[PDB]
């Protein structure tokens, strides 16, 4: 009654038979912007089912020596489908999200993934190691796209913040012994009712294996991690010609 | 189209290849119209 | 109008934010109720699942035999205003006689509280903070001596002309707020409102402020939030000639009416740059101290 | 429900029985393609093995949503996730997941 | 739910089609009322503006001095069923003894009413037509003589197996409707319903039936509407041996329960192909007759 | 009170000071598909303001020897903006239109344009002149795109139908002496509640100068004709990957 | 596995609209399907055979 | 609550811990013949518990290359116990059935059995391969007895009917991953209120492995399939001397 679940939105349906309940980010469901909070005067467009659907963006292979990966939102969808088209044609952006991470193994595999959502996850550079060099992460690292990016130092999350305290953010654990999926529902987290879907990344999703994957030789060595996500209550405003980046 | 979402994961001591059986049917709003002749005639010569 | 069912019954426009939780008053710590030995099957408070991502709700009574304790310990001092409304150093201005930094008798200090780790670690605990500010300016010579010198502190909002010299026309302060105090007087103290264009200051801005290609020359724009650029602080020695005394000015900030959102993990690495989460890549140190073995203390 | 001959590649008598089911196995985890088939019930192809398709062969016009259920016949210890996508008319065969 | 004003007050979902006009009964032509000389300024019925795109509404009374005429002329014969419910030739099937067209004693006639201009010009006046059909099959030898020959008319819906020979297994007609008549009998007459998948037949389909590149080989697919492919008509001489008499079969169609939409300009050029609006490019002739000069009749 | 008009829809506004009233195609305003007429079961998307706006697609130059031009709908917008993106991503299509043709001249210019909307305007070929050749118009002629296409024989409209009877369709006249704009509002005209926005062209717009343009030498010789149009009550259904043609 | 056809509906899988289905099921009935004359036997009466 | 079941009838009890519900053939429980349907005038005998009991008739070994087996009813019991004695001594016959197929394996075995009940399952011959030979199946094939018979061409079920459409009959699936038993309750299926229990076979039970059995070497290679069945509401009429065939 809590291990089996089915999430349907738009024209896509995601099922699961070994779920571990659903986390609502900060105990708040996604909702449309209230008229007392909106600041733009133009009437926003609400395409509804054409954008509020589960997008399966990429598949990452979990290995015994993996460090972890992170994705930026809504960067991952800035170039995907009708949602990406609307985000390119419209200046303003507002939506929630429903992130479903899939990672399935057998009863003889072991390992634990920490799936967390960190708002305004600003990536820092290693500052040339010693710290005397004022470097900045490249565009391909600050906005990795749909491929995500592999963490270099997951202990500090490449941002000087320990991962041991990452659980203060909305998070779920994919421990292969019990559950093979993590569901996090994240409302719009920003200091503004609307923001640019290209320049600003509202939050970053982190998938870091805390307990290394292990299995005896002979079992299936390819354990993929697949990210599936669906915007919720998406709004757009400030239409103009399309902008690619 | 059927795509592998993540993988087919199996432990040591179990078959590496598994088969899927597909069953097809129609929903309760399914209707048919314009009854026509059969597309296949199961007969070659005269049925003796 | 609306005639189709998918529009009539549509939930589009429901702007109420369904909140699964509601704030409840808690002036003191929770009381501990009497518990007794409990030997039953099927029901188990001890076994939980951190897998879900929720903190375990097991209580003292459900694990061990407890007594009745009326907890009267107040939780007032852990509130946001109690934790943050303590003045701390946020900026230092040096006004030397002969030097290369500010030999002109004036100095422009871009307002930012990220220059000192003591304040930065506290403020950086939350992603969004909305508060008022109270700034106190303690000025003295490098020997700690007070001298009869008259100074002018000018608040220069973003877009206002930045003074370029001690006798610049910008010092006429016909519109900008200015404070004229002497070092013999008590430190100047003013209250600053919440001036951000956004509804709350954001210490971390995971984005860029302008469109276009972000090349090497246009690479310092990452992490810079224009909604936090509250302006520049201009200080000068009020006079036409050079001041007789060298001055060092320390600016202490104390937040009040504080509101905070989105807690994040506290920093555990040495800070390197203002408005930049960069850390020493080769010198990543553990959050806590270490020990020789796990089986010994 | 009737068995849908999705894997209708074989033609020889000794292996006509394997047309009823199609295999899955451990893969490289890149979202590869497993099987495709058209959704037309009265059209020549996989749907001819179904009673629904055989009956729709007797009727020129059909209207209504169809339902397809896939039964996994693997071992109890074998797990995995598969994505089954229906492409509305007009779009070609998807190149990738 | 709906909490924002732009959603609450939104007209999205209003499926009612606002119609500025409503049909009014008109069994007879409009009466003419008495009119008198009218000499006034400012108000002018004679001057109109065809610029707007609306037909001028000036009446007889508003232009000349008219009498009172009670018009009892009925408008019944100009209705759709009165205009269209007259049988006319739509297809002809030839069944020769020795020939190259159908020497096998059978012929498959793809059902289409565009093969004869008399019917085509009438039906092509409207873009969309929804009607029932009544088909009469007049069969005779080329000399107009009736002969004791037994024929079979089979209706082959789209997708049904097309017969390939006079003794083909498809003639068992276990599901298809078939008519067995002799030439000595009166012509066979059956009623055919509205079998299109669309809500109405469309004589002009400005589009393609399938996606992909429309090259030279895939170029005949333009203008072909699958929603009008009602099937094939199969006729054969009922026997194993060749028929003694040559036969020509004429199929007459008569619409009934006709509904029409979207009138279009009537054709004014010679027809060239079935299901194709192609016209002789070099032989474009004027719609009407010509005269030597405009100032003379 | 009838010569000045302003049409506003979406985020675009079109004004006119020499209008000649507004023609509603067949006396019927565009409306959403009723639940008793819809046949698709998926919930359609109604992007509203992001697609229901005035698009200025191209400008044609009227000359003393011009034959006329025609455009196909919604072909002209299959590759324009958020409307084109939605038409590419969605199989089904339903919308009305509001076509505003602009053609402005001076009080010393003369000429008359016939602006008409002909549903299912099937273009035929010249059949090799004599009529013995079974030709078909090329793709660039049956689906001209946003550039339209110049009629070869406007008397038969390249389809064997006289233009003298074209006024039976919703039409307006741009006679330069009085009006410089023609406004036609066309509801969805099809035998189906929904249809493909790429394969099927619901109607074609014809702009044919019946009275040739004339002016004494010295006046402005460039008299442009600009087509501006706005979909009304647009619906889309059957989302899949984008299809370019 | 049970041997019963899956009862999942359109509404329980994808976001659907409200469609009033008026398509008649009369033509799929037994009499409509079977009450069409078809060949069942042929008798040959030759002169010499 | 649906996986564990216990069937008790007569003096026999069958239990199961991995059941997959119970299929009632055509949604109709076995019942005695009504007085408005009976045609014989003699009072039928209803031995009740002496015949309505679970008979375990034979055990078949499932192999990786097995084609399938079928049994004929009530042929399988014409020579078993008091039921067989009554069927031999009485001309008329009427009963329902409750067929319980047992096939148990481990969690590392895989395979799927299709257990179906096909009324009036007439077995045809291969007609000499080409089809020019008018053969008939032997007595040992049309009435195999309690040993059943192995199908030669399970695709056509040795009767020219595809097995892909066999699921239209009352059926259950024994997929070793979930369930190890199939329960089908079949009422009396005939055009007559009574019939001969020797000459006429009311229905045939088919057990055909659709997905071949598989397992890694080392596991138990003998996977038996055992058929257990119990007549329900059995009636007999027309007593005379016993008839063996
Ligand atoms: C006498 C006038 C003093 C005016 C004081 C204005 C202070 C306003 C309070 C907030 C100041 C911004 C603090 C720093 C914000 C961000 O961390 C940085 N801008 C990072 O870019
Ligand atoms: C004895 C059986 C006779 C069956 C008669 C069926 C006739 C159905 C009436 C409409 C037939 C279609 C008429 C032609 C339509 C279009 O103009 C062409 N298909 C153009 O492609």
């Amino acid at each position: 009654s809590d291990r089996v679940a089915q999430l349907t939105i738009g024209n896509s349906t995601i099922t699961t038979q070994e779920a571990a309940n659903i986390i609502v980010g900060y105990g708040e469901w996604p909702s449309y912007c209230s008229d007392s909070d909106a600041t733009a005067v133009d009437k926003p467009t609400r395409p509804d089912v054409s954008v509020n659907r589960f997008y399966t963006l990429d598949t990452k292979l979990w290995e015994k020596s993996s460090k972890g990966w992170y994705w930026k939102f809504p960067d991952v969808l800035t170039e995907t489908g009708v949602f990406g088209q609307n985000a390119q044609f419209h200046y303003l952006y507002r939506s929630g999200f429903c992130i479903h991470v899939q990672c399935n193994a057998s009863k003889f595999h072991q390992g634990a993934l920490l799936v967390a959502v960190l708002p305004e996850y600003v990536i820092g550079s290693v500052a040339g190691g010693t710290g005397t060099e004022d470097t900045h992460p490249p565009y391909k690292q600050t906005q990795p796209g749909a491929d995500g990016f592999e963490l270099q130092h997951p202990y500090v999350l490449d941002a000087g913040i320990p991962i041991s305290q990452l659980t203060v953010c909305p998070h779920q654990w994919i421990n292969l012994r019990t559950n093979n999926c993590a569901t996090i529902i994240v409302p719009y987290i920003n200091a503004l009712p609307f923001d640019s879907a290209l320049n600003h990344c509202n939050f970053g999703l982190l998938v870091v294996p805390i307990s290394p994957l292990d299995y005896d030789q002979g079992a299936t060595p390819v354990i993929p991690i697949t990210i599936t996500l669906a915007p919720m209550c998406s709004e757009f405003a400030g239409l103009r010609q399309a902008v690619t980046q | 189209s059927i795509w592998y979402q993540t993988n087919y994961v199996v432990p040591i001591g179990a078959p590496n290849t598994a088969y899927i059986i597909a069953l097809a049917a129609a929903q309760k709003n399914f209707t048919m119209k314009l009854c026509k002749d059969a597309s296949d005639i199961l007969q070659t010569g005269t049925i003796q | 109008g609306d005639r189709v069912a998918d529009v009539i019954e549509s939930s589009i426009g429901d702007s109420v934010s369904r909140a699964l939780t509601r704030a409840l008053p808690a002036p003191t710590g929770q009381d501990t109720q009497v518990s007794s030995h409990r030997l039953d099957t099927g029901k188990v408070p001890a076994l939980q699942a951190a897998e879900i991502g929720a903190s375990s709700n097991a209580s003292d009574e459900s694990m061990i035999e407890t007594r009745c304790v009326l907890n009267s310990h107040s939780t007032a001092e852990t509130t946001l205003d109690s934790f943050f409304s303590r003045a701390g150093l946020v900026g230092e201005i040096d006004l030397p006689l002969e030097g290369t930094t500010n030999p002109n008798g004036y100095a422009n200090w871009d307002i930012d509280i990220t220059g000192y780790a003591q304040m930065r670690r506290k403020v950086e605990l939350f992603t969004y903070m909305r508060f008022d500010a109270e700034f106190t300016f303690v000025a003295c010579t490098p020997t700690g001596q007070v001298v009869p010198q008259l100074l002018q502190y000018m608040f220069v909002p973003p877009g206002a002309p930045k003074p370029d010299s001690r006798e610049s026309l910008a010092w006429q302060t016909a519109t900008n707020p200015s404070v004229f105090v002497k070092l013999s007087d008590p430190p100047a103290q003013v209250s600053v409102p919440f001036m951000s264009p956004a509804s709350a200051y954001q210490w971390f801005y995971d984005g860029y402020p302008t469109f276009g290609e972000h090349k090497q020359e246009k690479d310092l724009e990452y992490g810079a939030c224009p909604n936090n650029m509250m302006g520049t602080f201009s200080v000068r020695t009020v006079g036409t000639s050079k001041s007789k005394y060298p001055l060092v000015i320390r600016i202490y900030m104390r937040m009040k009416h504080v509101r905070a959102w989105i807690p994040r993990p506290m920093r555990n690495q040495n800070y390197l740059f203002k408005a930049n989460p960069n850390y020493a890549g080769n010198f990543i140190k553990p959050t806590g101290a270490s020990r020789t073995a796990i089986t010994t203390l | 429900e009737t068995i849908l001959e999705v894997n209708n590649v074989p033609t020889n008598a000794t292996s006509l029985m394997e047309r009823l089911r199609f295999p899955v196995s451990a893969q490289a985890g890149k979202g590869e393609l497993c099987a495709v088939f058209r959704a037309d019930p009265g059209r020549s192809g996989p749907w001819q093995s179904t009673l629904l398709g055989q009956l729709c062969g007797y009727y020129t016009q059909w209207s209504g949503s169809l339902e397809v259920t896939f039964m996994f016949t693997g071992s109890f210890m074998a797990t995995g996730k598969m994505l089954i996508a229906y492409t509305p008319p007009g779009g070609p065969l998807p190149k990738d997941r």
